[PDB]
């Protein structure tokens, strides 16, 4: 693995740096139609278009990457967060944690795919855009205000590490078309969303996300008509200059270290996992060693990658 | 030096007053060096309230001092047994309840009673058996 | 309220496996764990055990001494010497502190 | 020694547990016959009283 | 398979033959050692 | 005298004992001013312990 | 048909905060930020 | 003795390496032959101790029990086969070792010449029961009753270990038989009467003496049966047989230092029983029982009379074995009941017809019925005590009529009257209930027959 | 020498007492620190100079190039306590309680 | 860290100690314990977190006003002696001021309020540096002369090392804090018996090395620098449960595991030397350490305690491996106990 060893012997970030290589993220509403600008602008650059953040994103990540079953994925449904707002058993906070988990494992992967291959980085939304859904949530009966502390104090922990996105877009459509576009495209639980908690999102966006980030990154705000055109989009993100901004100072033998830090999954979310015991986020002695004990029962999670013998790994006897 | 060592030159229960006049000074000496330990950490608010402190540690470990010299000395005359740890022990025993007194609590008195009594009886025996602390290496 | 198990009720082991033995849920590991438990258990330790105990021999010297005794007291009595005498190691070996 | 490698673990244990202790002894066997109540003298063709 | 393959599904071939290789020298250089240590014995003492 | 006079007294005191006494020990203010003088206070002690025993 | 009783979320909270056995001022002091930063600044 | 324990040690081997479903089978029968190795220790055919080798011997104390401690690993694994039998596979695995090592490290302490090898392996024994206790304990409490367990054998522990290093440069070895032939008189001094305290008070805390027994109660009540079984057949007695070694030195002050502890044992053996007449919590009601009945022998290995020795050897060796037995067959009532409670579950008798025989036989061993070694014992732990001081009937006689009252209350209100109206219903008794307890008694029944063997190094 | 070996020990124990008595400004600190080292400097060269062993004259000066660089880790430390607090008193290095 | 400066550092705190011991002429051993202490501390400030400035500032003033004071110990003997070296004449002042001093460097007994709270500003790793490899140095100097320190001193240092540490550790919650002061109390021992047999100190410390560097690797491993952050230790990582159990029980001296060789034969040679009073409290105090450790093992092994929902999203990911290191010192260390008669 990359090790001081291969730093000192070759193997830099820095020359291995291009033009088209940056982090770019576009955030907007639920539906902003953003999923084509990212995979367009992605087709633009070569930039390896990362997808949404999902319940089962990790699970995709490791091992197999066959969608787990919900238990084992943290038990979290955003079809139950629209159905069941201000739910008892809180699955609307388990869903928004284990999200900012999974961009947070999306985005670490991401800086690994840019320091090593030195592709440019499309992820959609980013962990940075997630606490407007929060702060809706918030605003509504969704959570609570200490709910609202534990995933600041998360947030607080583990995000100023990495690196901010080199850029941001905002594909931005008003309150009322989105519900329009929720209208016709299918699933039933996007439909019937509150009027006011979507009020809430963009007002966050536009309150918060854009202003904040406008001096940490170059940020491109579009209206619906300049999307849907990711050729003119592309154009200016080609034109944009990616001077502004804290990636400046990052050189070589300062981005090795956070290389080594994406590299290891197991830290990036270490602060995820803060013994904070909110009721919600609480997996539970008994509830939690069965989870534990089953999905490490699952074949090639038993053992770490290359010696479980089940999905067909050998050479175990000499490893 | 060759003071507080003129404790143990005569026989227990001998010359009480020396021996409470002795058994008082290092118990007091003990409260000074407790006190500053306590006012150097754990500082005061002002000045004066910290001389205060160390007054009261200071006077509330002379009594202990005393009480279990008096009490020693005396349990021993009365008694006529001068090498015993029992007289001892009602010395410790006293000296315990005295700071239980100071503190203002029975309970102290309980522990401070066996725990400080067991302690000078143990010295007594020490004594007695020529017990060696802080010996030099002879392996 | 934090997530956790609803409680796990206890099986009726007896209404599957109505000849269930007690040592596991599934009926041959039961049987095989019976058959060998009271065959280890009493066949071969509460008998064989107790036959090996039972014929220890003179078991700490006790079957030798009620015959040590009987030549010693046969020898003894015939011989007019005393049957137990008084004082064991022999007066003459002791060499008492002379003075005192 | 098939699928039996697990029944012949502990008996293996008895073996090797005899071996020892007729091995202790061969180490503590000074006063072999030079004990006192014992100190019969060699029967012919006879190598040493215990072993 | 894995999407995110292992590090260690073929072996590091370098890592058996020095795991290997060495505990083989270790015992040539232990048994040896010890015959070798067994006569210096002997000799420098009676037999 | 079970539970209560037997829980209390050999049990029960020795876990309060310490318990308090930790409490005294480890109350400290994190200054470095008091800790150090605290080893100022130390190094006059042990001055004197040579001393005297000189 | 058991459940060896595993710690609640009780339990646990007494091993948070900054002292174990905390004194009525001692009690004041606050769990050190999980990162080993903390917030002052002006 | 090394079949007695590599052959034991090799079980562990086996417990892990063994398939899941037949993990049980293969301990418990492997380990009831160990226990048939264990009975050649027996055959002495001569006074002279069988001393194995340099660390290892057996002497008529220890031997006979080697083979109580070989002979309970196959119940205990018996007897923890149904809970623990809820666990992930390795969990029982590891239960199982623990109860492996437990005897593997008894064995070796029953069975060990060098004192100090006693010190070592006796508070090592400490380690695998702590894990039994705590980490499959089913009450809140298993974290306090493991601390109270660890501390008061740890504070004495510490004593004991100073006092052996000291006579070891004062004699110059701890070997029991050496120290045994060898002239150590103590003087009688103050610090002598320290020394003989350091000595038997971490002894005396392990065996419940009235005035630190409070841990044994707190520590069977929480514990998982076969903890509760090890705790009261084996772990208690390591105190007797450490007493009965190192009383061997220390030979002059125990004629005048003893009567503090046996004043504390014989008024603390009338009250632990008394206390016994109203618990509510039945293995609560057998814990004090084995506080009291262990009173007595901490009052015969001080004495030291012959007969008290072997007064002691028998009652450790039948008690063990009948306090077992009581614990088991309330696991059994613990286990369909759920609860503790002894005033619930009334009538079992009327719903459970053999297990009450053995409740009735286990009662009948309680008390002093007399065929039994436990009468046997009792009566002669009682005639020394007479000849130390006539009057000791009394205490010793309100002890005898209160143990009858509490030994009988356990049958008359667990296993008699009109049955509880509808607990959950309970299941019939199966057949490992039944033989845990058999494989209890049939012992009990057989060792009456010929009490000699149990009759300690006295007699 | 003798009598003035001692002016120098004082001065030593009184620039001790003032390392271990803080009172507000570390500089304060650290300046009294190298007084001391100025004291070890001084007795170090006077002693070696009046024994004549010339052979030593090499540690008077070691003494004071590792306690140079010594000084010089203590005021880094010090410029970076007054860049997290721009105060530099000793009264609020305190957050490790 | 450019690379280059990582190496000329990481030299220095490794040339530090290995000066000391190997020279003679004390002076050089004071440079050894100089460099030591310019080298430690670029590393203490690596996060550069405003808690680490705290932590550097403390330790570089603890460590240089007690480096100036073993320096005065050598410039005075230098005048009652032209030696550059302590001996048998030296004035029992002057020794004494070494001890206090030495013990300032190694943080013992009235002197033990900078390690507790350097370690708990300081990163896991270089927490290790800090207690481990920092010890050597100035035990070495002491070892060399301990023929010439006073048996009163030591002791009494020792014993209320002891003490404090213990009752220090009691209500620690912080990993850091309970560690730092466990070597408080570890280095008690080793400095009681230096006065006696100096060899034994060379083995308590070894010990403590082959116990500790696994013990902080492991609270690592899963970087939990809280004992409820450890708890969770069963859902991140279920193995190093059982060996984390007795590593620490392994600390603190219970029997049957290495950690009681230490205690036993410090015992031993302390009553071989009549020191039954002194021996006794301390291995009576010794005994409330291992509270401390089995409070931590009851929220870690004996019993599960609940955990967040996120922790099962860090089980997916394949977890970084702990060294081998780990392994190699924790069963040396965990069981070596049936080898003792050879380590000592
Ligand atoms: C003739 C009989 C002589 C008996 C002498 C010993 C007992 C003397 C008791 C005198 C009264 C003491 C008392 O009342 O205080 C109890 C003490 C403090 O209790 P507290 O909660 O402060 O409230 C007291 C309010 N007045 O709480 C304590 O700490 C009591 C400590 C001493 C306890 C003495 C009795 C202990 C019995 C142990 C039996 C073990 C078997
Ligand atoms: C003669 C017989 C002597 C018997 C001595 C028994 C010692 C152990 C008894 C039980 C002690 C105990 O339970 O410690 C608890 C105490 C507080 O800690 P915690 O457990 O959180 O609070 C519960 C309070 N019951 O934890 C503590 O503060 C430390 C408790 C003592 C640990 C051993 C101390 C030995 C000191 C020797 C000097
Ligand atoms: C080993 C086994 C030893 C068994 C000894 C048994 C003694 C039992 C005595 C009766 C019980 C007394 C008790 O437990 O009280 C605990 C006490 C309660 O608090 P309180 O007395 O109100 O004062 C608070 C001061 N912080 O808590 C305290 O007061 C703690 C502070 C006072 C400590 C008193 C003992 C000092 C001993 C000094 C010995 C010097 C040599
Ligand atoms: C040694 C074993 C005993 C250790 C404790 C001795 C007494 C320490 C003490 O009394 O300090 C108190 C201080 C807290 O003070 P405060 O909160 O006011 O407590 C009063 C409660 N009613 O607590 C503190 O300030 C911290 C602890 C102070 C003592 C530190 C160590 C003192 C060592 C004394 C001997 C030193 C010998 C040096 C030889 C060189
Ligand atoms: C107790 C000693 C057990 C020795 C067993 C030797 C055979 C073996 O390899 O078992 C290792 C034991 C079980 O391993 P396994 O069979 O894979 O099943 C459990 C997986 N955690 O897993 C173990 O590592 C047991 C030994 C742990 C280390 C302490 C040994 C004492
Ligand atoms: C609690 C349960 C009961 C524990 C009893 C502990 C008793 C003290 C520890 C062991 C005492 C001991 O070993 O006794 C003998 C020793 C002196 O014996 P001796 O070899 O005769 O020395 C004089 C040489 N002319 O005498 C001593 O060791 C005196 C020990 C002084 C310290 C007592 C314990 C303090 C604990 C804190
Ligand atoms: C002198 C005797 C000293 C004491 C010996 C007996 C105690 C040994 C130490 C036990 C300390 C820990 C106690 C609590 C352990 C909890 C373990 C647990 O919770 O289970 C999970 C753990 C890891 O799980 P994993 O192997 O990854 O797979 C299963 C995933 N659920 O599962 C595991 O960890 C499995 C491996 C556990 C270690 C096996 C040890 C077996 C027992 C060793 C006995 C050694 C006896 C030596 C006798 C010497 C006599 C001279
Ligand atoms: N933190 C969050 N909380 C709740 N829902 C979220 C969060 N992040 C993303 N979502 C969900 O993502 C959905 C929008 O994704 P969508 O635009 O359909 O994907 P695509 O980019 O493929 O079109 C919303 O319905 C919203 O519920």
């Amino acid at each position: 693995r990359y090790g001081l060893l291969a730093a000192i012997l070759g193997d830099k970030t820095t020359k291995k740096l291009h033009e088209y290589s940056r982090v770019i993220t576009v955030d907007g509403n639920i539906c902003s139609g953003k999923n084509k600008l990212a995979k367009e602008i992605a087709q633009q650059l070569g930039m390896k278009h990362y997808p949404e953040a999902g319940i089962q994103y990790s699970s995709t990540t490791t091992g197999d990457g066959r969608p787990l079953d919900i238990e084992f994925s943290g038990s979290c449904s955003l079809e139950k967060f629209y159905d069941d707002p201000k739910s008892n058993d809180g699955n609307s906070y388990r869903l928004q944690s284990w999200l900012y988990a999974s961009r947070l494992l999306q985005y670490a992967d991401a800086l690994e795919h840019l320091l090593s291959t030195g592709q440019g980085v499309v992820l959609e939304r980013s962990i940075y855009s997630d606490f407007v859904f929060l702060e809706a949530m918030y605003n509504q009966g969704y959570i609570r205000k200490q709910c609202v502390d534990h995933y600041n104090e998360i947030k607080r922990l583990t995000l100023p590490e990495y690196l901010p996105p080199h850029a941001v877009i905002y594909i931005d459509v008003p309150v009322p078309e989105v519900q329009s576009r929720i209208q016709k495209k299918g699933d039933p639980h996007e439909m019937k969303v509150t009027s006011a908690y979507l009020q809430d999102i963009e007002n966050a966006y536009k309150k918060t996300f854009l202003p904040k980030m406008s001096e940490m990154c170059e940020v491109l705000v579009y209206d619906s008509w300049e999307a849907e055109d990711p050729t003119k989009v592309v154009e200016d993100i080609e034109y944009l200059k990616y001077n502004k901004g804290p990636w400046l100072k990052q050189d070589d033998w300062t981005f090795h270290y956070l290389r080594m830090l994406v590299q290891d999954k197991t830290e990036v979310l270490n602060y995820t996992t803060i013994p904070v015991y909110l009721p919600e986020i609480t997996i539970g002695a008994h509830q939690g060693s069965r989870i534990y004990n089953s999905f490490r029962e699952l074949p090639g999670r038993k053992y770490a990658p290359g010696y479980n013998a089940e999905v067909g790994d050998k050479w175990i006897w000499l490893k | 030096k060759r003071f507080f060592e003129s404790y143990h030159e005569v026989p227990d229960g001998t010359q009480c007053h020396r021996k409470t006049y002795i058994t008082t000074a290092l118990g007091g000496i003990c409260g000074i060096i407790g006190s500053a330990y306590s006012v150097s950490l754990n500082p005061a608010d002002s000045t004066l309230e910290a001389v205060a402190r160390v007054g009261r540690y200071t006077f509330t470990a002379a009594a202990i001092g005393a009480m279990f010299g008096l009490t020693t000395c005396v349990s021993a005359q009365v008694r006529e047994k001068p090498d015993d740890p029992l007289n001892y022990f009602i010395g410790g025993c006293a000296g315990g309840l005295t700071l239980g007194a100071r503190t203002h609590s029975y309970g102290t008195a309980a522990m401070g009673c066996v725990y400080m009594g067991t302690a000078a009886a143990l010295f007594k025996i020490g004594k007695l058996e020529g017990w060696e602390l802080f010996p030099t290496p002879k392996v | 309220q934090w997530q956790e198990d609803p409680e796990p009720e206890d099986e009726n082991v007896y209404a599957k496996n109505p000849d269930f033995h007690g040592y596991d849920s599934d009926p041959v590991v039961d049987v095989w764990n019976m058959r060998a438990v009271f065959f280890f258990g009493f066949s071969i330790v509460l008998v064989f055990g107790t036959t090996f105990v039972a014929y220890v021999p003179d078991y700490r010297m006790q079957e030798w001494a009620r015959r040590e005794a009987e030549r010693l007291v046969k020898y003894r009595e015939v011989n007019g010497l005393p049957i137990m005498e008084s004082n064991y190691f022999d007066p003459s070996k002791i060499q008492l502190p002379e003075d005192d | 020694l098939r699928e039996h490698w697990v029944h012949i673990l502990v008996p293996a244990g008895f073996v090797f547990g005899c071996y020892l202790d007729r091995k202790d002894d061969e180490k503590l066997t000074a006063f072999r016959n030079k004990s006192m109540l014992f100190q019969r003298e060699l029967r012919p063709n006879e190598e040493v009283t215990w072993k | 398979f894995y999407v995110r393959e292992p590090v260690n599904a073929k072996p590091n071939w370098l890592a058996v033959g020095l795991s290997v290789g060495a505990s083989v020298f270790m015992w040539i250089y232990l048994i040896q050692t010890h015959n070798e240590d067994v006569l210096e014995y002997k000799r420098r003492n009676g037999l | 005298l079970d539970l209560i006079w037997l829980e209390k007294t050999i049990p029960k005191s020795t876990s309060t004992l310490h318990t308090n006494m930790t409490t005294l020990t480890t109350n400290q203010k994190g200054l470095i001013k008091l800790y150090f003088m605290s080893f100022l206070i130390n190094i006059i002690l042990i001055i004197i312990l040579y001393s005297i025993n000189l | 048909g058991a459940r060896q009783w595993q710690p609640d979320i009780e339990w646990a909270e007494q091993f948070s905060g900054a002292v174990m056995y905390p004194s009525k001022e001692t009690a004041h002091w606050k769990p050190p930020p999980w990162n080993d930063v903390d917030i002052l600044k002006e | 003795m090394l079949k007695i324990i590599l052959p034991s040690l090799m079980l562990l081997p086996l417990t892990w390496l063994s398939s899941p479903k037949k993990t049980w089978t293969n301990v418990t029968s492997y380990s009831f032959l160990i226990s048939l190795t264990s009975l050649t220790l027996l055959w002495q055919t001569d006074e002279n101790y069988k001393n194995f080798s340099n660390m290892f011997s057996s002497d008529p104390l220890s031997t006979p029990l080697i083979i109580l401690t070989a002979w309970l690993l196959p119940l205990m694994l018996m007897a923890s086969q149904n809970h623990l039998k809820k666990d992930n596979n390795v969990l029982q695995k590891l239960y199982i070792s623990m109860l492996i090592s437990l005897q593997i490290l008894l064995i070796m302490t029953f069975s060990a010449t060098e004192l100090i090898m006693f010190y070592i392996l006796f508070e090592a024994t400490l380690i695998p029961t702590l894990i039994i206790i705590t980490r499959w304990g089913n009450q809140t409490e298993r974290l306090n009753a493991g601390i109270y367990f660890l501390f008061y054998t740890l504070i004495g522990s510490i004593p004991l270990l100073i006092a052996l290093i000291l006579i070891q440069n004062h004699v110059g070895t701890l070997n029991l038989m050496i120290l045994s032939f060898t002239t150590h008189t103590l003087d009688a001094s103050w610090s002598n009467n320290l020394l003989w305290l350091a000595c038997m008070m971490a002894f005396l805390i392990k065996m419940p003496l009235y005035g630190v027994h409070l841990w044994l109660p707190k520590a069977h009540v929480e514990a998982p049966i076969a903890g509760s079984m090890i705790l009261a057949a084996i772990l208690l007695k390591l105190g007797s047989y450490g007493m009965i070694r190192i009383s061997i030195i220390l030979d002059p002050l125990t004629k005048y230092m003893a009567y503090p502890f046996i004043l504390l044992s014989l008024w603390g053996m009338i009250m632990t029983s008394s206390i016994c007449l109203r618990q509510t919590d039945l293995k609560s009601l057998i814990a004090y029982s084995s506080v009291s009945h262990m009173a007595l022998v901490i009052a015969s290995i001080m004495i030291q009379t012959p007969w008290s020795f072997m007064g002691a050897t028998m009652l450790m060796i039948a008690h063990g074995l009948t306090s077992s037995l009581l614990f088991c067959l309330a696991n059994s009532n613990y286990e369909r009941i759920h609860s503790r409670t002894m005033i619930m579950a009334r009538g079992l008798q009327m719903v459970f017809p053999l297990m009450a025989t053995w409740w009735l036989m286990a009662s009948l061993a309680n008390l002093a019925l007399p065929p039994s070694i436990n009468l046997m014992g009792e009566l002669f732990i009682t005639m020394s005590l007479f000849s130390w001081s006539n009057f000791t009937i009394i205490l010793m006689g309100i002890n005898i009529i209160i143990t009858g009252m509490y030994s009988m209350y356990m049958i008359i209100t667990t296993q008699r009257g009109k049955l509880t109206n509808h607990m959950i219903n309970l299941q019939p008794s199966h057949t490992r209930e039944l033989t845990l307890m058999a494989l209890h008694m049939i012992p009990l029944i057989l060792l009456t027959t010929s009490p000699k063997l149990i009759t300690g190094l006295t007699m | 020498m003798p009598s003035t070996f001692f002016n120098l020990t004082m001065a030593f124990s009184l620039s001790l007492l003032g390392t271990l008595m803080f009172r507000s400004h570390l500089m304060s600190t650290l300046l009294c620190l190298e007084g001391m080292v100025l004291s070890l400097f001084i007795m170090t060269s006077v002693t070696s100079l009046n024994s004549n062993s010339m052979s030593s004259m090499p540690i008077p000066i070691t003494i004071l190039v590792f306690a140079a660089c010594e000084a010089a880790v203590g005021l880094a430390l010090l410029v970076k306590v007054s860049n997290t607090y721009g105060t530099d008193y000793v009264q609020n290095l305190n957050l490790l309680q | 860290m450019n690379p280059i400066t990582l190496a000329i550092i990481y030299f220095t705190i490794f040339l530090g100690p290995v000066i000391t011991m190997s020279s003679t002429n004390l002076m050089l051993m004071w440079v050894g314990l100089e460099f030591s202490l310019l080298a430690i501390i670029p590393m203490l400030i690596n996060k550069k977190n405003p808690r680490s400035t705290e932590a550097a500032t403390k330790y570089f003033v603890t460590q240089a006003t007690a480096s100036m004071i073993i320096l005065l110990a050598i410039v005075l003997n230098y005048k009652q002696l032209g030696t550059w070296m302590f001996q048998q004449q030296t004035n029992g002042l002057i020794l004494n001021m070494t001890l206090m001093a030495l013990s300032m460097k190694l943080g013992l007994a009235p002197f033990h309020f900078w390690l507790p709270e350097v370690t708990q500003g300081i990163p896991l790793h270089m927490g290790l540096i800090l207690l481990t490899w920092q010890k050597i140095a100035p035990l070495s100097i002491l070892i060399q002369i301990y023929p010439l320190l006073n048996s009163t001193i030591i002791l009494m240092l020792a014993i209320t090392s002891i003490f404090m540490g213990a009752w220090g550790g009691l209500n620690q919650t912080q990993m850091r804090k309970i560690m730092a002061y466990s070597s408080i109390a570890h280095m008690g021992w080793m400095l009681a018996i230096l006065p006696y047999n100096p060899s034994l100190t060379l083995l308590n410390l070894m010990i403590y090395i082959i116990l500790t560097a696994p013990m902080f690797m492991a609270l690592m491993l899963n970087n939990s620098m809280t004992i409820n952050s450890i708890s969770l230790l069963w859902n991140k990582t279920p193995a190093m449960l059982t060996m984390i159990s007795l590593m620490l029980l392994s600390l603190g001296g219970l029997p049957p595991l290495t950690g009681f060789l230490p205690k036993w034969i410090i015992i031993t040679e302390l009553m071989k030397n009549n020191c039954l009073i002194m021996a006794t409290l301390m291995a009576m105090m010794a005994l409330l350490n291992l509270f401390f450790y089995t409070r931590l093992i009851y929220s870690t092994s004996l019993t599960m305690f609940p955990t967040n929902n996120n922790s099962k999203m860090m089980t997916h990911q394949t977890k970084t491996k702990p060294n081998l290191m780990f392994s190699t010192l924790a069963i040396m260390s965990t069981m070596t106990l049936p080898l003792a008669p050879q380590l000592i």
